[PDB]
């Protein structure tokens, strides 16, 4: 696996049903009619926890959509019972999704009576849902590319919501996990690999160089971004580090390899031959401390041969000066993709269980 | 003496026609349309052939420039409210967004 997904946070199941029906059975004593109705939807909504979140998910657009209906449906009786006042019984149990080390702190599992706490935890889920359908996706095939290219963006967005919200109705520290650190990171690594189908998207409808070359460039940002804040504090799976590092360096080679070819076309000979030779030394770094995580031989083999074949045409015919690398152009950048906002609903056929109440 | 506004409004669009702003514009158009969700609009868009799709992509961002600029003078002042007036109205035509977002990012360049 080139591309980094996230593994699901694990819960204890909870009678999320209790305390709302002794609520409703408080406010509506004489009501048959709003009992029967608000009760049964505590018992659906209980049930809907169920299915999202106390069991293990397919890598299926259903799981995502029951995670996300989850989600909306949290969302939406938060006003209509007084968690606010603190009122509501409901301590909600939860393990952190990146199980390494030791096991010491204290803080593998941490149980918080806040719905504050339930609704960073379940975004979480469904963002780490989508970053798993998406990296599932055959990217050699052009609706794997669409739905990877949705779900990475979906993904961003959501781990970015996580970050600018989660010590908010949280009280104490959370787990690392869902630290706004750890969140930001994984909400940029998410938006370089967005950036990244997009660019596997025009290679593989073979677009102009000039594009590919500024789609891979903005990925090396991305990439590269994601990887500095990976270093600093790495709280994340051991295989990150490397994959954004690697990824970096091979997003900046794509970009000096298509500007080369861009370059050639122009009649540009010593250019062509400075960024291939660019290229070329990038992608023998990943060769060389990343041979583990990523295989990049049949572009090391392309590379080598559009060098060599430049440089013969070059010394024979064209005789024209390498350029230093600092006197080219710089590459532009194409950015196609954002952080996807989570503005409720985000469930697809979305019907509030207590719409009436 | 045209308008100062006017003068480089013809400008751009002539770079969208002849020119390499125009080549990025498109495939930057053709990208965004491809990633959406599906409208009968964005399949049309899609089953087009690239010669046309170019084509029909320069022409509706012209229109969306031509919209966006036709101003007095005091309008290429704060273009953001352009952005705040029209965005709105597209909710329900999600190419024409699309394109005018853009159309609104290369006018944005010169005017400000």
């Amino acid at each position: 696996a080139t591309f980094i997904s996230v593994q699901l946070k694990k819960t204890s199941e909870v009678d999320l049903a209790k305390p709302l029906v002794k609520f409703i059975q408080q406010t509506y004593p004489s009501g048959g009619e709003e009992q029967a109705q608000y009760c049964r939807a505590a018992e659906e909504l209980s049930k809907l926890r169920r299915a999202a979140v106390g069991r293990p998910l397919d890598k299926h657009e259903g799981a995502l959509e029951t995670l996300l209906r989850y989600y909306d449906q949290i969302c939406s009786i938060e006003p209509k019972f007084p968690f606010s006042e603190n009122q509501i019984c409901l301590t909600f149990t939860w393990k952190d999704a990146f199980d390494k080390g030791s096991l010491f702190g204290g803080s593998v599992k941490l149980a918080l009576a806040s719905l504050g706490y339930e609704k960073s935890c379940v975004l979480f889920n469904c963002a780490a849902l989508a970053s798993q359908i998406a990296a599932e996706q055959n990217l050699d095939n052009d609706e794997g590319l669409k739905i990877a290219a949705k779900h990475y963006q979906f993904a961003s967005g959501a781990f970015l919501h996580i970050k600018e919200t989660v010590l908010s109705a949280l009280s104490r520290e959370p787990t690392v996990d869902i630290s706004p650190d750890t969140v930001g990171t994984l909400s940029l690594i998410m938006l370089a690999q967005a950036q990244e189908v997009f660019f596997l998207k025009a290679t593989r409808d073979k677009m102009k160089d000039a594009i590919i070359a500024k789609l891979a460039n903005q990925a090396a940002d991305y990439f590269g971004d994601a990887f500095k804040q990976c270093q600093y504090k790495d709280t994340l799976p051991k295989e990150v580090f490397p994959v954004l590092a690697a990824k970096h360096c091979i997003m900046q080679a794509n970009a000096e390899y298509h500007q080369s070819i861009l370059a050639k076309q122009q009649k540009k000979f010593g250019e062509e031959i400075a960024r291939l030779q660019h290229a070329a030394e990038l992608i023998k770094t990943v060769a060389s401390r990343y041979d583990e995580y990523v295989n990049v031989k049949d572009f090391s083999d392309k590379i080598n041969r559009a060098l060599a074949a430049a440089k013969k045409d070059n010394d024979f015919i064209y005789h024209d000066r390498v350029p230093d690398l600092k006197d080219l152009d710089p590459i532009g950048k194409a950015t196609l993709v954002k952080s996807t906002p989570v503005n409720v609903p985000i469930s697809q056929k979305f019907t509030d269980l207590f719409e009436k109440m | 003496h045209h308008h100062h506004h006017h003068h480089m409004l013809e400008t751009l669009i002539n770079k969208i026609y002849t020119g390499p702003l125009g080549e990025e514009l498109v495939q930057t158009l053709y990208l965004r349309i491809w990633a959406m969700e599906e409208t009968p609009e964005s399949l049309k868009i899609l089953q087009m052939r690239e010669d046309i799709r170019d084509q029909v992509l320069k022409m509706k961002t012209e229109r969306w420039l031509r919209t966006l600029i036709r101003g007095e003078k005091t309008k290429l002042k704060d273009f953001q409210k352009r952005y705040e007036e029209v965005h709105p109205y597209l909710m329900k035509e999600k190419v024409e967004q699309v394109i005018m977002e853009e159309a609104w990012s290369l006018a944005a360049h010169i005017v400000q």
